């Protein structure tokens, strides 16, 4: 629920294009501990 | 402007403003190993 609200506010209230957005990005480099290969919750980018 | 900025991450030569040439890159992205390509490209690809 909070993730969905964050996505809505970022795309609309924060005026960030929805294409420049990722939800889950697995990393087998063991970037911490979320799952067996920890992932992200929200990520937004510029044209790179 | 916005369209060019939104696409200059999926193509090697997205920075160059020759968007006509982007189709050939898309053709490579679509064809599987061993596929066949047939196009009607203008002479500028061949001579300029």
């Amino acid at each position: 629920i909070v993730r969905a609200f964050l996505i809505d506010r970022l795309v609309n209230e924060l005026d960030y294009k929805p294409e420049y957005l990722e939800t889950e990005k697995e990393y087998t480099i063991k970037g911490g501990h979320s799952k067996i290969n920890p992932r992200v919750d929200v990520l937004v980018k510029d044209d790179k | 402007t916005q369209t060019q900025r939104e696409v200059r991450n999926a193509f090697l030569f997205g920075d160059k403003k020759n968007s006509e040439n982007l189709f050939i890159e898309r053709y490579y992205q679509l064809l599987k190993e061993g596929g066949r390509l047939g196009v009607v490209l203008p002479e500028s690809v061949f001579d300029t």
